[PDB]
């Protein structure tokens, strides 16, 4: 009923970060965790998820590159982040609905982490 | 208002049924995410595990008549209940036993369902006005124990995980016991007339060797749903033919085909229904968030609410037209609300769900309550073991219709599902609506042949 998120962070472009949900009580093995972000000025919008079947869904712009997966053991739902571009950056949030299906939007989730701050930045070496 | 053992018998009813139903409530989920069968097979699975729980009722009241008593074969009906709840909890850590004990719950209902109703009908002198009101308050004892279970099995299951919730269900049929027999002394001039001679052994042990065979068999079924239904299939089609050829029978047997499309369709409550919920309806109501399997405990709620209601408040097959109106109008609510009603997500409000289960709910207070109950004022041992068969075949017919809504376990978008989920529940309202004419057109016909 309350998840807790972590390993968000600061990265440079292409760089890569795992974000992770746990819950508390519940097992979280009959729940579809979406993650959701907000950007600065926009709403929160459905990135990836997994349901409680292994069933996958992705926004289109992170398709290969972001990967949900799920650690029945751990009881923990992970979010890896590879090829990060600046306009990655948001506060993430994991959300939990019974079941199989991944609604896309907030609405359809009950259960919802507090959010994490993704920062990725331009920043390059100097050649 | 009532004697002292109703209240002893309503208390025994109420929890066997909270045993039963959180079994219930659950069974459908437990196949698909701890079994890993897919919702195909989850929803055939039930419907045969529900076909023997009902199709065997017949025998524990021949048990109950005839061979060991009324009371005796109460107690022996709940303890091999709470065996198979017990049972089933260990199946989490030996899966290989999930048949068995669902074999044994099934076998153990068969012993007890008749008997605490027939106790009751015992504690009353023979035209006491109270009986009416007394059923009628049974009825609630079920429901009330069916509300309870349906609505905190589930929660509890996703708590504790499934061990609990059964075990849970097995001391809900301990403390049937024990209320049993801390109010024994209450019915100690109630019961059949084997109650009162000594145990016969031989009986008790034809009834022990008889119920083993049973949980082995009925195992075998659930297996193996292909030869269940080919056993359903001739006997019903044999019992059909020796009961044609052998006009108040004529009534008793139309009825029992209506019943059983209205059978057919409660089926869907635990298994296609279930999972429309979880699929395509939003998961709070009220602002409080809820289990979407617990929806299935707004079944009772209604039924509680609304038994007293219409006890206050044509006859026979009019009754039993009025309930098929209303079970076609549940699914025609569930299909509206999916074409209609639904979000750009595809998610619906449970507020449809909700009305959904106040037709079924309706439908079921003028059919199934009013069955067997006015069957028997139409008629014998042959129409009641085929009117559990019927029901039995009703069931396996049910999971069978379930499995058109079945869900892939890679599928995420509800917007993939909803198309199914109301093709499927506006075929099923079209198709009992049908029904429901024919009904009222014969129901003249039928009014005339009950003279
Ligand atoms: C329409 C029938 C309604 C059924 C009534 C539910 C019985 C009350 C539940 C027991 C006490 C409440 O305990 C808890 O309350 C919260 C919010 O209220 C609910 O919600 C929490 O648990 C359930 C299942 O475990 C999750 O699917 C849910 O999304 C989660 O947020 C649950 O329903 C219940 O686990
Ligand atoms: C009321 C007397 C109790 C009788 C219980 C006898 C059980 C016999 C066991 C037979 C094993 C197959
Ligand atoms: C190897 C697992 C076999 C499980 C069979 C369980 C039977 C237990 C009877 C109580
Ligand atoms: C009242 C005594 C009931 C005996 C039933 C026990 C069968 C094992
Ligand atoms: C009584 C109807 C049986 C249908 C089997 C396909």
């Amino acid at each position: 009923v309350q998840l807790v998120e972590s390993g968000g962070g600061l990265v440079q472009a292409g760089g890569s970060l795992r974000l992770s949900c746990a819950a508390s009580g519940p097992t979280l093995s009959n729940y579809a965790v979406g993650w959701f972000r907000q950007a600065p000025g926009k709403e929160r919008e459905f990135v990836a998820g997994i349901n409680w079947s292994s069933g996958l869904r992705y926004k289109d712009v992170v398709k290969g590159r972001f990967t949900v997966s799920r650690d029945n053991v751990k009881d923990t739902v992970y979010l890896q982040m590879n090829s990060l571009k600046p306009e990655d950056t948001a506060v993430y949030y994991c959300a939990a609905r019974f079941g199989g299906m991944l609604p896309l939007q907030p609405s359809g989730y009950a259960n919802w982490g507090q959010g994490t701050q993704v920062t990725v930045s331009s920043h390059h070496h100097h050649h | 208002q009532q004697p002292r053992p109703f209240f002893m018998i309503f208390f025994v009813e109420l929890w066997e049924r909270f045993g039963y139903y959180g079994v219930q409530g659950v069974l459908a989920v437990f196949f698909v995410k701890q079994l890993g069968f897919s919702q195909e097979q989850a929803f055939v699975t039930f419907g045969a595990f529900a076909a023997l729980v009902y199709g065997l009722i017949s025998i524990g009241g021949y048990v109950g008549d005839h061979l060991l008593g009324t009371k005796r074969t109460i107690v022996l009906g709940a303890l091999v209940l709470a065996i198979g709840y017990f049972m089933t909890g260990m199946s989490l850590l030996k899966p290989d036993l999930i048949f068995i004990a669902l074999g044994t719950i099934a076998v153990g209902n068969g012993l007890f369902k008749a008997n605490p109703a027939s106790l009751l009908s015992k504690c009353y002198p023979p035209k006491d006005p109270r009986l009416d009101g007394a059923f009628t308050l049974f009825y609630m004892s079920i429901n009330i124990g069916s509300l309870i279970a349906l609505s905190l099995a589930p929660v509890i299951a996703d708590r504790f995980g499934y061990s609990v919730t059964y075990n849970l269900c097995g001391a809900g049929l301990i403390i049937a016991l024990l209320v049993y027999i801390a109010c024994r002394g209450m019915v100690k001039d109630i019961g059949s007339e084997p109650d009162f001679r000594p145990m016969s052994f031989s009986k008790l042990l034809y009834v022990l060797l008889g119920s083993v065979v049973m949980i082995f068999v009925c195992a075998w079924l659930m297996h193996n749903v292909e030869v269940a239904n080919l056993v359903l299939i001739v006997l019903s089609i044999v019992v059909t033919i020796i009961f044609f050829r052998q006009n108040k029978m004529f009534v008793a047997f139309v009825l029992m085909l209506e019943a059983v499309v209205f059978y057919i369709l409660y089926a869907q409550m635990p298994t296609s229904l279930n999972f429309f919920a979880i699929n395509n309806v939003h998961h709070e109501i009220l602002g409080f968030s809820i289990n979407p399997v617990s929806f299935q405990a707004l079944n009772p709620f209604w039924v509680v609410l609304a038994s007293p209601i219409l006890a206050g408040i044509l006859s026979m097959p009019m009754k039993f037209t009025l309930g098929m109106f209303m079970c076609s109008l549940g699914f025609l609510t569930a299909a509206a609300a999916g074409m209609w009603f639904a979000d750009a997500q595809g998610l619906t409000s449970p507020w449809f769900i909700v009305l959904v289960y106040l037709f079924q709910s309706l439908g079921e207070l003028f059919i199934s309550a009013l069955g067997l109950a006015m069957i028997a004022a139409l008629v014998m041992g042959f129409i009641l073991g085929m009117w559990f068969l019927t029901q039995a075949a009703a069931f396996l017919l049910g999971g069978y219709v379930a499995t058109f809504t079945a869900v892939p376990d890679n599928i995420t978008d509800p917007l993939e599902t909803l198309p199914v989920y109301t093709n499927v529940f506006g075929k099923i309202g079209l198709v009992t609506l049908g029904v429901a004419v024919v009904m009222l057109l014969m129901v003249p016909w039928l009014k005339r042949m009950i003279a």
